RNA sequence: CAGAUACCGUCGUAGUUCCGACCAUAAACGAUGCCGACCGGCGAUGCGGCGGCGUUAUUCCCAUGACCCGCCGGGCAGCUUCCGGGAAACCAAAGUCUUUGGGUUCCGGGGGGAGUAUGGUUGCAAAGCUGAAACUUAAAGGAAUUUGGCGAAGGGCACCACC
RNA sequence: AGGUCUCGUAGACCGUGCACCAUGAGCACGAAUCCU
């Protein structure tokens, strides 16, 4: 694996990680 | 394919540099001739010999070879460079002379000289080729 | 090397070189040659000195005559220009001429039958010659050059500056190599003409060759 | 040795303290996470209660299983 | 070389060029002790009188040894002082 | 077991016209003949080991073994050597080793430190020595200390005749045969560093060869 | 003008290996090989097994 | 831009001595220099040299002979007493049969064993051998 | 590793250049790094000339030629066998090839 | 194509273009920080200046534009090298280095975890900077020689290959 | 007035993509010195 898609899965998991922030206060 | 290996040249090579007089462009009497002054194990390496003197005997006819140093040609070498002729070509009556030269061999030790004809200088010094 | 009032040119020395050309030089020049070459004239060619190759010719003179066995003169040519001067110059000092194809291995290799390691080592051009020079460097072997204003100077100890290019300038500076080395030998007079000829010396293409074979007897 | 000045030390201070803790033996002799996440919290040996035995197997260029205690 | 006594220690001194004056190795070999001769004074001739000049290995591969020798043989007085 | 010299320097040292090698390092002439310090050199001159390497390479069947073996030479007043050699069987590798040693030995110098009294025991001064990346230092100690270095240039040091010397050492001086010939460099480069001892002219004598060239026409042809 | 000696067998070790040691001028091909090469095969017992001689 | 004009002649100095030149043309002409190379006359490493001077920074030119090994510049300019100096002379002297270190003093500027003889110290200027 | 010099190109104090397309496909190439062939050709061949030559109005009508340019990507360059790798030693010669006819 | 929401071909929304308000990311690479001193050559190139034969704006003169022969200073670069350095590829700097010190800023200590969590901070949003620990592993990496394998290329060969 | 100007005739650089083409169970490897 390239550093290139593992960094755009980290960008997917943090996006998603931020939206269960937001709805898990 | 029929191409001489390097025994049967070398083998040629030698017996046409040490025996040269008794010789001839016929196969057959220097096929005897190699039959008479070498031990020869078999038959058609005799053959391929014999051959081979007499293609470089055809080879030596129309000029010299550098493989070989017979002494039939030999010192005909020394007779054309060791000859002396008339004239030098160096002690000429004109000699022809760019003036800087004249400037140089003004300053060295000599003044004038009679022996000593002057050019005029070149109109352009396009000497280099066009490269870019 | 023209400390003496004797070891100068009288009158000859320099009609011989007005008449092989050796004045005329290449285009472009060395950063080892300026001291050599007296300035540079028109359409390009450098104009030499004549005193500073007089003492060139003296110094390689005395290189010569100081070692006393002239078998130890080891005297190189590898390109046809003068391959044929070499064979007289061995012929008039004794020394040892190899003319063409110098095998790499006759000045290192020892189980070769052609071992040789003189005294002294005479080539012809550091230009097309640099093959014995770096041979040789091995061996605590000095070098005596005939340099172009072209020529790379590189294990060096005398450079003559000449025009190694015609071959009657060269065989002509070889035939003056000699008469200072049997000069200094003592073997010919010192002011006494000697010259057997200066043709002795000189290279000709065969053409010319067969021309002179008709021409002449 | 790069800052050649007679008067220039408290950097040359600064750079090899920071440069100090950049290291790893230095990061972990010098924190309190390394010495607390020892399960000896710093000592020689300890004492404990063994509740149940484990068999673990060995890695795979060499294959056994090794007998182990659970304290 | 010598002590308080006064021998000496070294088995031998190396030479030294006449004109690099750097000290020669032992394998070097491009250094060379060239020998020139001396001419007579009236007859212009050889005697016996030798000049035996050095040069270090390192200006020989440099190439400018030859102006090396021309200085010092002009210096011994071989060369002519005009030039 | 006769000699039959092929060179004209083996020829005249079989003709005993030299009495030592120092003039052959002082004239520094290329000593190509084995024999000769073995004439030289006899029962003073003893050897061993380094390390006996394999070393291989792979072609279309299977894979070529090839052993290189590294000596080091020396006589214990003086000069020592160092010669590798690679062949197929250890037979030959080590006797390519010992003949390529004795090929290549240099001389050494001895040096006092602070006081000047009796015979030296120490070098005479700071020499480095580089090849491959590997750093040899060799600095001058007092007398009885004795050699402290890593081990293989502390026998090294032992066969140079050197008492006592302070070394140290950058790199990997893992590979031993870069090692060797890195401390090989730190020791043959004690005459190349000029000292205050030696600025007087140097005299020159006649060159050996100078001096018997004409035994040598008259010998052989 | 050249000879050879062939050994193999089990030497020092479990795998067999096979030592030759050759010096001179030989040849294999041809009718030469029959009235100029000699050749002798022999078994020699040792205790860990069977080795074998080969001269030329 | 040019800070320090003795690390400049000796940097230059020495390239021209591993080179192989025999004159050298050294740019700035500050008296240091001048003290310097009095010191390498003295000891007797260095021929004559010779000062241009202007009304500018003149040059210095200075015959060589193959007696120079390397000359080097202590930077910045640390301060050595009479105590310490023999802990200088070990970590940066190549022997303890030569080689002198030059140190400027109150008394003027000389080498190490003119300082030990008079016993007085002071700041590090540089060191030949 | 390295492998050139320069880096395939033509670029020594720029920084950028405008990139043009090729002509086999349509892959966007920088100027200096692009092979460009400029080959003058005619628009019959040497077997069709003489059909138009007597077959013409005109005597000693002289023929006009086809010049066009082209600039290749290396991979079709390669592909296409207009440029052929050499050997290490070898790859430091800038002159073209000879041109014997 | 077995499968093709991929290689290919036809359409095609945002975008690609300009104005204005924003984020500050790249193989932003000479993968080589800034200034200054020193140590070899050669041949062309761009600017400004200097000296000199001749040709041309048609035949005399002046300096000019265009040249040719050379020089100076700055700049992009090129070829060879036993100066020197390096692990080597290579570098006229990546040199002047155990013989280690010209002045100065930032930055890295095996490989992952991880440029990750948390804390701070800026933005409309996307995100940017600062930035760990626990735990696991004896390797992860750089240069180069030799057989290997190329749906890589050049010369040939084989009725155990083809026509 | 003569009535085929002379000297040898690489005189082939016509062309560009090219169908689909995946995978391989691990056990099975050893490093050296000289004479009597
Ligand atoms: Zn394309």
């Amino acid at each position: 694996m390239r550093a290139k898609w593992r960094k755009k899965r980290m960008r997917r998991l943090k996006r998603k990680r931020r939206k269960m922030r937001q709805r898990s206060k | 394919g029929r191409v001489r290996t390097k025994t049967v040249k070398k083998a040629a090579r030698v017996i046409i540099e040490k025996y040269y007089t008794r010789l001839g462009n016929d196969f057959h009497t220097n096929k005897r001739v190699c039959e008479e002054i070498a031990i020869i194990p078999s038959k058609k390496l005799r053959n391929k010999i014999a051959g081979y003197v007499t293609h470089l005997m055809k080879r030596i006819q129309r000029g010299p070879v550098r493989g070989i140093s017979i002494k039939l040609q030999e010192e005909e070498r020394e007779r054309r460079d060791n000859y002396v002729p008339e004239v030098s070509a160096l002690d000429q009556e004109i000699i022809e002379v760019d003036p800087d030269t004249k400037e140089m061999l003004k300053l060295l030790d000599f003044g004038s000289l009679s022996n000593l004809q002057v050019t005029q200088p070149t109109v352009g010094m396009n000497f280099k080729t066009p490269r870019g | 090397s023209g400390a003496l009032d004797v070891l100068q040119m009288k009158e000859e020395d320099v009609l011989k070189f007005l008449a092989a050309g050796t004045h005329l030089g290449g285009t472009n020049l060395d950063f080892q040659m300026e001291q050599y070459i007296y300035k540079r004239k028109s359409d390009g060619i450098y104009i030499i000195n004549l005193k500073r190759t007089w003492e060139k010719l003296l110094l390689a003179a005395r290189a010569i005559v100081a070692i006393e066995n002239p078998a130890d003169v080891s005297v190189i040519s590898s390109r046809n220009t003068g391959q044929r001067a070499v064979l007289k110059f061995a012929a008039a000092t004794g020394a040892t001429p190899i003319a063409g194809r110098f095998t790499p291995g006759t000045f290192t290799n020892q189980i070769q039958t052609a071992f040789r390691e003189p005294r002294l080592l005479v080539v012809t051009d550091p230009r097309a010659d640099h093959q014995p020079l770096t041979e040789a460097s091995y061996v605590n072997l000095p070098t005596i050059a005939l340099c172009n204003t072209d020529s790379p100077l590189r294990y060096v100890d005398i450079a003559i500056p000449c025009n190694n290019k015609g071959a009657h300038s060269v065989g002509l500076m070889w035939w003056m190599l000699a008469r200072e080395v049997l000069r200094m030998r003592g073997t010919i007079s010192r002011e006494h003409p000697w010259e057997v000829m200066p043709d002795l010396y000189f290279y000709r293409d065969p053409e010319e060759i067969e021309k002179e074979e008709q021409a002449a007897a | 040795g790069k800052c050649r000045g007679l008067r220039t030390a408290r950097k040359l201070r600064s750079h090899r303290r920071d440069q100090k803790w950049h290291d790893k033996q230095y990061k972990k002799a010098h924190l309190g996470t390394a010495l607390k996440a020892n399960p000896f919290g710093g000592a020689s040996h300890a004492k404990g209660i063994v509740l149940e035995k484990v068999g673990v197997e060995a890695k795979q260029p060499n294959s056994a299983i090794r007998k182990c205690v659970r304290v | 070389m010598q002590n308080d006594a006064g021998e000496f220690v070294d088995l031998y001194v190396p030479r030294k060029c006449s004109a690099s004056n750097r000290i020669i190795g032992a394998k070097d070999h491009a250094s060379i002790q060239m020998n020139v001769a001396e001419v007579d004074k009236v007859t212009g001739r050889f005697n016996g009188q030798f000049k035996t000049y050095a040069i270090c290995g390192a200006i020989r591969r440099m190439g400018e040894s030859d102006d090396s020798i021309l200085r010092l043989a002009k210096a011994d007085g071989i060369v002519s002082k005009n030039f | 077991k006769e000699w039959l010299p092929v060179t004209k320097l083996g020829r005249l040292v079989k003709d005993m016209k030299i009495k030592s090698l120092e003039e052959i390092y002082l004239f520094s002439l290329p000593i190509k003949e084995s024999e000769i310090i073995d004439f030289f050199l006899g029962a003073s001159l003893k050897d061993e080991v380094l390390k006996i390497m394999p070393v291989q390479k792979q072609t279309r069947a299977g894979q070529r073994t090839r052993f290189k073996a590294f000596v080091a030479i020396g006589d214990y007043n003086g000069h020592v050597g160092l010669g590798v050699k690679c062949s197929k069987e250890v037979a030959t590798a080590i006797r390519g080793a010992i003949i390529l040693a004795k090929l290549s030995i240099v001389p050494v110098r001895r040096g006092y430190w602070g006081n000047k009294i009796g015979k030296p025991h120490t070098v005479p001064c700071k020499v480095t020595g580089r090849c491959g990346s590997v750093l040899v230092r060799l600095i001058p100690a007092p007398r009885g200390t004795g050699i402290v270095s890593a081990p293989v240039p502390k026998k090294l040091l032992m066969m140079a005749g050197i008492d006592d010397c302070y070394t140290s050492a950058r790199g990997c001086t893992a590979t031993l045969g870069n090692f060797a010939k890195a401390t090989f460099d730190a020791i043959s480069k004690t005459y190349s560093y000029l000292t205050p001892d030696l600025w007087k002219e140097t005299v020159f004598t006649k060159s050996p060869y100078q001096e018997f060239t004409d035994h040598l026409v008259k010998t052989h042809t | 003008k050249g000879c050879e000696v062939v050994v193999s067998g089990k030497l020092r070790g479990q795998r067999a290996k096979s030592m030759k040691f050759v010096d001179g001028l030989m040849i294999h091909s041809g009718d030469p090989v029959n009235y100029y090469v000699d050749t002798a095969v022999r078994h020699v017992l040792l205790r860990q097994g069977v080795l074998g001689i080969k001269v030329k | 831009v040019r800070m320090n004009v003795l690390a400049d002649a000796l940097k230059s100095i020495n390239n021209a001595e591993k080179r192989g030149k025999r004159q050298v043309l050294i740019r700035p002409c500050s008296k240091v220099i001048v003290r310097f190379l009095t010191v390498m006359m003295k000891h007797g490493y260095i021929g004559e040299f010779e000062i241009i001077d202007d009304h500018r920074a003149g040059k210095i030119v200075v015959n060589l002979t193959g007696r120079l090994n390397k000359c080097g510049v202590i930077s910045p300019r640390f301060d050595v007493q009479l105590k310490d100096l023999e802990k200088w002379q070990n970590n940066l002297l190549p022997s303890r049969q030569f080689g002198f270190i030059v140190l400027t003093t109150s008394a003027g500027i000389m080498d190490h064993e003119e300082a030990r003889r008079k016993h007085t110290g002071g700041k590090i200027l540089g060191f030949f051998f | 590793t390295k492998k050139r010099r320069n880096n395939g190109r033509a670029k020594k104090g720029r920084g950028h250049v405008q990139p043009i397309r090729c002509t086999n496909c349509a892959r966007c190439v920088p100027k200096d790094k692009a092979i460009k062939k400029f080959v003058i050709r005619n628009i019959v061949e040497a077997a069709a000339v003489r059909d138009i030559s007597e077959a013409s109005v005109f005597d000693a009508y002289v023929l006009p030629k086809l010049y066009v340019k082209l600039h290749y990507c290396v991979s079709c360059a390669i592909h296409s066998k207009v440029v052929r790798n050499r050997s290490r030693e070898a790859r430091k010669d800038r002159t073209p090839p000879p041109r014997f006819r």
